[PDB]
């Protein structure tokens, strides 16, 4: 027989899964800054260019994480 | 969550638009 | 529907009027990079590269009057809405983008086609160009989303921790007079340490997020600036 | 020709309200116009006393507003819903009963998510009125 | 920016400046409201509302 | 258990030597030489002085009452007196509230038998309290 | 829930409602009153700015032929996904 | 010497600032305001009941119903509307009288 | 020293050791407020703003205000 | 007996799983910039040639993220 | 047939999944500090720049940690 | 008793799991480019040769992603 | 009581899990082609021998990839 | 009441999980060949002995893979 | 009411999970050999003592894998 079911609570589980994508974002940010300190330790005079590129990398990485948040909030309110 | 709401978004944004168009000149001068 | 409400800055407006009726020097700026775009001398730009200073300063002042003072209990961030921040970032970002586009210089976009002639134009360079043109709008969206969510999350955490602290302080202080007073003292010291740590973290992050909100816009501006050399 | 666009077109005399204005400026300048009052983007001053004075005042007036205008709505809603669902029904009670109810509401607020759940979950076998008491 | 200003060395000096006098009054209010809440909300005669199960915020927001 | 006691004693000794009060140091030295307790002696001296000053307090009270009633107090009224009076009023109010609480021996007003809250009293978890 | 309720504006004072038809009609009356006088020719840029875009939008609306149903903009209840009416 | 910020009055300086200093920003702001008031300026009754009240919708007095009642009464009285017309009721006046006598 | 996050400013020395050693200190000329001056407690002798108003008195005043704020309704309840 | 069941909430769970793919993309981008920082500190004179290859990497890695997002949007709205 | 189901305890599951994001955050902090010690070892004089950049990044990784924590509380208290 | 059940929302879950494979692909690509920058910063004169090899690696890891994408599509449309 | 149940959609779930095996396989290839660039720069004279070994490693990793791919397809069309 | 249930489709899920272990094997292969190239560049004279040891590492790592694969196939057909 | 349920096919799921434990074991063995090649390249005269230690590490790592495998088979036959 055909049965159609609509569970309210399944919109929570999907949301939590999307948050896990943040784990690959936080680590990625830590990797950039970890390399920044070494790069500054190796070519300290060049701190500015390294710092700017670190911000650029941080910005791009955060953008990806937010897309996960966009889905997380879309499902949480759906 | 109101922060995620849109049923009175226009009136809510009027605060920022007033700040930008009417208070920024005063703070500027 | 028309809703009439007021911002939560009236006292701060009064203080600004009281304290700034007379001139005063400003030397500490949250985002100082908007005043020094060129670091190598003899480089000059024909584009109005210093147009962003006034907006940057006003935005810093406004967001500081709101966010920094929001740590005080019961203080309200009147502008805290996702789509309102979207409107703000849209205004700024799209205004600068349309300033660059109205210049009617198509060569300015040559750098969008990433890479060199040695890479397949249709299957490699062009795809990457599409991805980068997408990345611009994604940068706008990311700026606004980050600004919204940092505040929301920090204040949620603060409210939860304060609720826990109130609960334990009110309904378990009698343990000071009991034989298990040591456990309560340890918990209370831990809570005080966490309270201080949270306040310091929020104070630093509020200012860092404004640094980054203005830095994204300045980066957008810099991505299309060309400097001539004096001769 | 009708209105001047220049600020130099004065509308009043230079000495109008000179005394009160000077007192106001004296209040403003005594603590703010100092070397150690180096503001950060005009928002965060360097004077410690400014923080010490303004933080308590801001907290006080915000808390007064919250207690007497915002939380009062929730308290009144609880009183109405739990004691008849109409304002007249609540007013039928004495001041002491209303005090008891409001203090129980404050208890619930303080408990929140860490307090015992029997304050809103009726244990099985409890003799107290249920949700359909007034229905 | 936290550059300067009067800084009392200990509690006894908080009365040497009006601003710090107001500050210590506010701190007294802040810290003394807690014992008052302890006494008021842990009193023997405090009684839970008999109709507390009639309605609750949990059912309302749910 | 012993090292901590020695450390506390050493800290207290350092602080006691640190103070530069001639009278306090002189009294401490005299009591140490005699082997007596300075703090207890101070307490007894204060109690004796208070016992001998009771009627002085009464006379001062009557003099202050005459000063206030005569209107001389309000003649030289200043802002400092206003601050003191506000402090006095606050203490009066808080004392009145505390007195009421103690008088009825309950933080909250007692529930009347006709009130609908009597059920709460009936449903006490621990009737002893 | 309760923590979420703390992020609302705290100085709401008044709310006013107005149907789109009513104030749109009032605005149209104002525009007609100000664009009617003879000393503003129909070919002036101001008159065209006032009228042409509105005419174009309304014409686009009239020509619309959509196979799907667009629920009424101002229904009493629009929170139900399974009830467009 | 002449300077816009020091010599001009506030309205004039505002116009100059948003016309010859930040004109694109003002244009985009007006565009966004128009969009917001054209597509985000409505709230249904159900939406107001769900989220439009601080502590919740007080169904025990239904303020929305009273508001709509006052609105409709004012409209009817001012515009001289005959609510008994067949279009409003779907039946003739005589049929309405027959129904009234029946019920 | 510090009071929470508030740190007391300290004046940088300007005189060299050689010049400093030749300076003759005469506290008789110093104001009564600053005698036996101690950088770790410069305001020990500073006069009170209000005579007889101690810091503990203000703290107790605030505590009493809090108690009133919390207990006034318990003695003078009002109807809704 | 034959029984056919259609659980709606399941479309949320699949979406959350796809978001996890962003964890690898986010980490991968940070790794590229991490190497870039040290790469420039070693040879600052090549802060242009190296930069071109880095953003090439960001675009290639972000391309995979589009598929992950596309699947999420192709299942969340389905 | 139409069936509507409302599962209560599912919100717990989503809460735990979001907490997993902190695994990629706490590790990210360790990576930054791990690089910091190495950098300080080979450039002791330039400890000021390295320590400041470490604490700046720690806040840009803690943000992501706060991102997830907010969703956890939303799915735990609602 | 014999019971046969056909859940038509499970294909969503399988699709999301396949997308997780992309996490190991996008990260792998970033690793190649990260080492490319270091390799270029060491022997820049060999960049024209290293870049071709870097492209070759991307052509293989991406091919693996297609297989996961294929499954993500077959189940998402079947 | 004896109850026999046959869930048909579960064959999709098993297919998705096997696809995750490719995550390590794709990442493993990136490691080979990552170290290859570093090795080539140090010893450009040995590009041919190193390149052959890199291909050997790629083939070995691809073998496991097909093993997982075989399982995924078998559980997909079964 | 006593209820005994026999789900036929669960064996698919267990099979997919066993395939995941292949990722730990496939990635391990890349690591051995990732460092083999470096060792060859470092000490080209030992291109033979290192290659034999790398093959041994593949054998031991591959043997673990087959042990996991045996469980995968056993549950697929049982 | 008291209800006792006995689900049969669950043992397949548990067994598959234990198989994943071999992922780290396979990776760990590959790591040992990878470091072995570099160590041999650095100190080519120690081609036997290093080999002996590598065997010892493999034996210990294999024992951990065997511990997990015992549970995998035991549950599969329970
Ligand atoms: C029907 C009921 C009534 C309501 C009718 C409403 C009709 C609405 C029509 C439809 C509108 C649709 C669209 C609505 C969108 C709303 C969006 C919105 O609100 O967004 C939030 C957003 C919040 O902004 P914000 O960040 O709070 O800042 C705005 C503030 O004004 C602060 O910003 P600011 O400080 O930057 O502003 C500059 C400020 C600079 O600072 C100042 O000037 C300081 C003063 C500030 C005043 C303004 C703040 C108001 C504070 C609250 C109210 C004060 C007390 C009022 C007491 C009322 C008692 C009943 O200067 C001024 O404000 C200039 C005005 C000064 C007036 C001084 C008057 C002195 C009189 C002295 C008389 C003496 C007589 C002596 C006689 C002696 C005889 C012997 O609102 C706005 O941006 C403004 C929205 C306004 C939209 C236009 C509305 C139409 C005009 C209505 C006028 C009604 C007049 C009649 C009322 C009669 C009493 C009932
Ligand atoms: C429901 C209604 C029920 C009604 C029941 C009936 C009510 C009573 C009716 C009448 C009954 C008959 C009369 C009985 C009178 C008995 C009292 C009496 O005469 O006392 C005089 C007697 C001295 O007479 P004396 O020897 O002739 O004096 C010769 C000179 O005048 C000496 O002159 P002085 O210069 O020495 O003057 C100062 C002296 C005199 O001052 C006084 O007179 C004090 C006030 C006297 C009345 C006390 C009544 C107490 C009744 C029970 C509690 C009620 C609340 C009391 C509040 C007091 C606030 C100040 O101060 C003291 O006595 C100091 C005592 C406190 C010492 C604190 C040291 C703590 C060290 C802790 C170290 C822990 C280390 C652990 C390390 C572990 C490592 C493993 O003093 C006492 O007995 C003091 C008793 C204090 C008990 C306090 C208990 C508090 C609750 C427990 C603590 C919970 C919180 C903290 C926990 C922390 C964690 C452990
Ligand atoms: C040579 C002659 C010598 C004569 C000697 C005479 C000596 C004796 C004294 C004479 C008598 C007093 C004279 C006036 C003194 C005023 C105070 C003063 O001294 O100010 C300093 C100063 C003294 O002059 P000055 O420094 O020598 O020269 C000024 C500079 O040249 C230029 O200044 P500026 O450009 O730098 O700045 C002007 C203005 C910027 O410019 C403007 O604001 C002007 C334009 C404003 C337009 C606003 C309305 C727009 C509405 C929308 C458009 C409607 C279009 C309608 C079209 C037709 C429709 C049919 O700046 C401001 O807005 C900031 C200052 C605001 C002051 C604070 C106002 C609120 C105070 C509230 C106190 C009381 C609170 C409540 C107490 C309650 C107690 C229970 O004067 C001013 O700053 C003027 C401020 C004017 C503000 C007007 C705001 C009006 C708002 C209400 C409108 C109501 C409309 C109702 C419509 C109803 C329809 C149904
Ligand atoms: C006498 C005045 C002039 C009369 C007319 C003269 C001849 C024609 C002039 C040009 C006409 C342009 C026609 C459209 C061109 C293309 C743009 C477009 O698509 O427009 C859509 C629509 C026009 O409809 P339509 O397409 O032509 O035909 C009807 C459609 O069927 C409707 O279809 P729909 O779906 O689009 O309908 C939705 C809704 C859509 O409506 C909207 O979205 C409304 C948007 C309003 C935009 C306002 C632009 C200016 C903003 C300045 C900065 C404000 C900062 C924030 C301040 C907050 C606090 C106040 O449409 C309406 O209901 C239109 C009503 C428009 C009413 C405009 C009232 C402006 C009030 C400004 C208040 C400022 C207060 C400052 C106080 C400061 C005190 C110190 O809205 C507009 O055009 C908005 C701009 C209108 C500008 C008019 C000229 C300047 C303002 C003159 C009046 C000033 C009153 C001041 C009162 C002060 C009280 C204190
Ligand atoms: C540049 C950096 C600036 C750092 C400033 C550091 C400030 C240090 C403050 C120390 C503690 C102060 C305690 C004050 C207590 C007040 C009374 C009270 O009850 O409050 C309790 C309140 C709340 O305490 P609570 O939450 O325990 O209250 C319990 C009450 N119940 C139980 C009912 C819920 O304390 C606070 O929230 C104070 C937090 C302050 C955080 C720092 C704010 C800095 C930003 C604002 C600066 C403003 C400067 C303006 C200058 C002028 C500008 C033109
Ligand atoms: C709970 C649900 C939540 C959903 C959330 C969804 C996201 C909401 C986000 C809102 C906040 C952020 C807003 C950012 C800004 C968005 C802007 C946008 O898309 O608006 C477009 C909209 C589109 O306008 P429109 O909707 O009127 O389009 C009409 C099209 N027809 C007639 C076919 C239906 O623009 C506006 O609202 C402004 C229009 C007027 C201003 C421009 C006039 C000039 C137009 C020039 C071209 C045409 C005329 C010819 C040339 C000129 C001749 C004189
Ligand atoms: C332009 C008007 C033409 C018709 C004649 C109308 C006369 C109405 C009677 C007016 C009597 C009171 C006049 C008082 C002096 C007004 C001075 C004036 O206009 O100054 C504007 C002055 C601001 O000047 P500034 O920009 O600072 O610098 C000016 C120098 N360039 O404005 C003000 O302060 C407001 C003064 C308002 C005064 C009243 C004006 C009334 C005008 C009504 C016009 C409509 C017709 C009236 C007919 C009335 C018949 C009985
Ligand atoms: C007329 C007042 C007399 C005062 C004498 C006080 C003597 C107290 C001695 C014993 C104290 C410990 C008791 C332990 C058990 C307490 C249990 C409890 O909370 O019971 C309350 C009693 O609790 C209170 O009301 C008092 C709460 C705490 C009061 C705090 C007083 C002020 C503290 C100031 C703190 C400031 C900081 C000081 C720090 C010092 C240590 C570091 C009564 O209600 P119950 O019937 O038990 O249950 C109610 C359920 N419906």
């Amino acid at each position: 027989s055909t049965v159609a079911i609509s569970v309210q609570g399944l919109h929570y589980v999907g949301t939590g899964l999307a948050a896990i994508a943040l784990a690959g974002v936080g680590l990625g940010i830590g990797t950039i800054f970890g390399n920044l300190l070494v790069a500054c330790a190796r070519q300290p005079n060049l701190t500015k260019m390294l710092f700017n590129y670190a911000i650029l990398g941080f910005a791009l990485t955060e953008a990806i994480g937010l897309f996960a948040l966009m889905l997380a909030f879309l499902m949480l309110f759906s | 969550l109101e922060p995620m709401s849109t049923w009175y978004l226009a009136s809510w944004a009027m605060v920022w638009y007033y700040a930008f168009f009417f208070w920024m000149p005063m703070v500027w001068t | 529907m028309f809703l009439f409400f007021f911002c939560d800055l009236f006292w701060l407006r009064l203080l600004l009027c009281m304290y700034y009726c007379v001139w005063s020097r400003l030397c500490f700026i949250v985002y100082f990079n908007c005043l020094m775009l060129i670091f190598d001398f003899l480089l000059f730009c024909l584009f109005d590269l210093y147009l962003f200073v006034g907006l940057c300063l006003f935005l810093l002042l406004w967001f500081m009057l709101f966010n920094l003072y929001s740590l005080i209990l019961y203080y309200c961030i009147t502008y805290l809405n996702l789509y309102l921040l979207f409107c703000i970032v849209f205004l700024l970002y799209i205004a600068f983008l349309f300033l660059f586009c109205f210049l009617c210089d198509f060569f300015l976009f040559n750098n969008l086609l990433v890479g060199d002639s040695f890479m397949d134009v249709f299957f490699i360079r062009f795809l990457l160009c599409f991805l980068e043109c997408f990345s611009l709008l994604c940068r706008c969206l990311s700026t606004f989303l980050r600004l919204f969510c940092n505040l929301l999350s920090s204040h949620f955490l603060l409210l939860m921790f304060f609720d826990f602290f109130y609960f334990i302080f009110v309904f378990f202080f009698y343990g000071v007079f009991c034989y298990w007073f040591i456990l309560f003292i340890f918990v209370f010291c831990f809570c005080l340490l966490f309270y201080v740590f949270l306040y310091l973290l929020d104070l630093f992050a509020a200012i860092l997020q404004l640094f980054i909100f203005c830095n994204m816009i300045l980066q957008l501006i810099m991505d299309f600036l060309l400097f001539l050399l004096f001769v | 020709v009708l209105f001047s666009t220049y600020r130099s077109s004065r509308l009043v005399s230079k000495e109008f309200l000179h005394g009160p204005v000077m007192r106001f400026r004296a209040l403003g300048e005594y603590y703010f116009q100092r070397a150690w009052n180096g503001t950060l983007n005009w928002a965060l001053p360097g004077e410690y006393r400014l923080y010490a004075v303004m933080i308590p005042f801001i907290y006080f007036y915000h808390r007064w507003h919250n207690d007497h205008t915002l939380d009062r709505d929730h308290v009144e809603k609880a009183m109405i819903m739990r004691w008849g669902g109409t304002l007249e029904d609540v007013r039928k009670l004495s001041a002491k009963d209303q005090l008891r109810v409001r203090c129980f509401t404050d208890i619930e607020k303080l408990y929140s998510a860490y307090g015992p759940k029997d304050t809103y979950l009726q244990p099985p076998g409890d003799t107290l009125p249920g949700k359909d008491f007034y229905r | 920016m936290l550059l300067g200003g009067f800084v009392p060395r200990r509690f006894s000096q908080f009365n040497r400046d009006p601003c710090w006098m107001f500050f210590i009054f506010s701190v007294g209010f802040w810290l003394g409201e807690y014992p008052a809440m302890m006494i008021k909300y842990n009193a023997r005669d405090l009684v839970y509302d008999p109709h507390r199960y009639v309605w609750s915020h949990h059912d309302d927001h749910h | 258990l012993c090292n901590a006691a020695s450390k506390v004693q050493a800290r207290s000794a350092k602080k006691l030597a640190a103070l530069t009060d001639a009278g306090i140091q002189k009294t401490i030295s005299e009591h140490n030489a005699n082997g007596t307790d300075a703090a207890v002696s101070s307490t007894k001296r204060y109690l004796a002085e208070q016992r001998q000053l009771f009627h002085y307090r009464v006379v001062r009270f009557f003099d202050e009452c005459h000063y206030i009633i005569s209107g001389e107090y309000f003649a030289q009224y200043t802002k400092v007196n206003l601050i003191w009076d506000l402090r006095f009023l606050t203490k009066l109010v808080v004392l009145f509230l505390i007195g009421t609480v103690l008088g009825r021996q309950s933080i909250f007003p007692p529930i009347d038998p006709d009130s609908p809250l009597v059920e709460a009293l009936v449903t006490k978890v621990n009737p002893n309290y | 829930s309760n923590p979420a309720d703390h992020f609302r504006p705290n100085l709401k004072a008044l709310t006013l409602y107005a149907e789109r038809q009513h104030y749109v009609d009032r605005w149209l009356h104002v525009k007609e009153r100000w664009l009617a006088p003879w000393y503003l020719p129909w070919w002036s840029p101001l008159f065209q700015l006032g009228t042409w875009y509105s005419q174009r939008s309304r014409n686009l609306f009239l020509v619309e032929n959509h196979l799907s149903y667009r629920p009424y903009k101002f229904r009493r209840n629009d929170e139900d996904r399974n009830n467009p009416y | 010497v002449y300077t816009r910020w020091k010599c001009d009055r506030l309205p004039v300086f505002q116009l100059k600032l948003f016309t010859q200093e930040y004109p694109m920003h003002a244009a985009v702001g007006i565009f966004t305001i128009i969009f917001l008031w054209k597509h985000m300026s409505h709230c249904s009754e159900e939406t107001e009941r769900k989220y439009g009240w601080w502590a919740g919708y007080p169904y025990w007095r239904d303020p929305i119903a009273r508001r709509n009642e006052t609105k409709y009464k004012q409209m009817i009285i001012n515009n001289d509307v005959d609510i008994t017309h067949p279009k409003w009721t779907g039946c003739s006046v005589e049929q309405l009288e027959e129904l009234s006598r029946v019920v | 020293y510090n009071m929470l996050v508030f740190r007391d400013p300290k004046r940088r020395p300007q005189l060299s050791e050689e010049e400093r050693a030749k300076v003759v200190v005469n506290q008789a000329e110093w104001p009564e407020e600053f005698k036996d001056f101690d950088p770790d407690d410069p305001y020990k002798n500073s006069p009170e703003i209000i005579k007889g108003m101690s810091s503990w008195n203000l703290f107790l005043w605030g505590v009493e205000c809090a108690f009133i704020y919390q207990f006034y309704e318990l003695v003078f309840p009002k109807s809704i």
